[PDB]
């Protein structure tokens, strides 16, 4: 714990980045979090929405 | 079957060509909600029930 000041920086950044990646899976109201699963199922006028 | 006692037919282990339905002139209603009627031929399903 003596070096906690440096470890804390690493932990904060690793966590911020891991949060940014996991967040990628959110739907945000979309039918799917994966673009390929939208494009393969819907035509442009609906896929774009 | 009657609407109160509708039939449940399982479709499995087969090739589903949906263009034979979509491009026909025999249907008055062809309403697909989670998928486009013309994307069906590019998809696989665990089961399809009619």
């Amino acid at each position: 714990s003596a070096l906690g000041k440096l470890q804390d920086v690493v932990n904060q950044n690793a966590q911020a980045l891991n949060t940014l990646v996991k967040q990628l899976s959110s739907n945000f109201g979309a039918i799917s979090s994966v673009l390929n699963d939208i494009l393969s199922r819907l035509d442009p006028p609906e896929a774009e929405v | 079957a009657s609407v109160y006692a509708w039939n449940r037919k399982r479709i499995s282990n087969c090739v589903a060509d949906y263009s034979v339905l979509y491009n026909s002139a025999s249907f008055s209603t062809f309403k697909c909600y989670g998928v486009s009627p013309t994307k069906l031929n590019d998809l696989c399903f665990t089961n399809v029930y009619a």
